[PDB]
């Protein structure tokens, strides 16, 4: 839900930690176009505590 | 002398290290993410989960 975004070599990560994330208010911010979970499940975020 | 009873001693040493083998070798990866079968449930699709 942001709008400044930097350039492709900067990455501006925000480590986020330390808080419950939740991985089901993902899919109603933005109509995406690619979702690729290499090694991990998009059904299956939920329960996985990483 | 401690080293007469070796025989029966060797029958026993020999059985406690083909356990400890058998038990060590559950937590090695053999070409899995890793070597706990929730995990790769949990994680991976049933595709490649299987």
């Amino acid at each position: 839900n942001a709008t400044t975004f930097a350039s492709v070599y900067a990455w501006n990560r925000k480590r986020i930690s330390n808080c419950v994330a939740d991985y089901s208010v993902i899919y109603n911010f933005a109509p995406f176009f690619a979702f690729k979970c290499y090694g991990v499940s998009p059904t299956k975020l939920n329960d996985l505590c990483f | 002398t401690p080293s007469a009873l070796g025989k029966l001693q060797d029958v026993v040493n020999h059985n406690a290290q083909a356990l400890n083998t058998l038990v060590k070798q559950l937590s090695s990866k053999f070409g899995a993410i890793s070597s706990v079968l929730n995990d790769i449930l949990s994680r991976l699709d049933p595709p490649e989960a299987e």
